[PDB]
């Protein structure tokens, strides 16, 4: 679920999902169009594609379970949708952590009109 | 919200 993803993001990066990732660049928190602005935005682009791979799942609300094995995120077995959603969120959280070194506050609340053109998953 |  969105709330669980937010907690995962905070655990991983030390930033609050809202507002650090909820409105960042062209794809974070409200995906869609344009060339991702930086590596963090690309994390969101891929995460959007990942959710897009699951048209008959409901990643905003469906809850999954996961644990930490010394640092590592381990998605525990739930329904097929839950497992797949968890893997999408895990990847994004890791991606955000891997790209904290470039994260730029100037991309928070990035305006829609600067995001133009479709980029294929 | 939308797309992801």
């Amino acid at each position: 679920s969105l709330l669980e993803f937010g907690k995962m993001i905070l655990e991983e990066t030390g930033k609050l999902a809202i507002p650090s990732y909820s409105s960042y660049g062209c794809y974070c928190g409200w995906g869609g169009k344009g060339t991702p602005k930086d590596a963090t935005d690309r994390c969101c682009f891929v995460h959007d594609c990942c959710y897009g791979n699951l048209p008959d799942c409901n990643p905003k609300s469906d809850r999954y379970k996961y644990k930490r094995v010394n640092g590592a995120i381990v998605c525990e077995k739930g329904t097929s949708c839950e497992n797949r959603i968890c893997e999408c969120d895990k990847a994004a959280a890791i991606c955000f952590r891997q790209n904290l070194n470039t994260y730029s506050k100037k991309y928070m609340l990035y305006p829609d009109f600067l995001c133009k053109g479709e980029l294929k998953c | 919200v939308a797309r992801s």
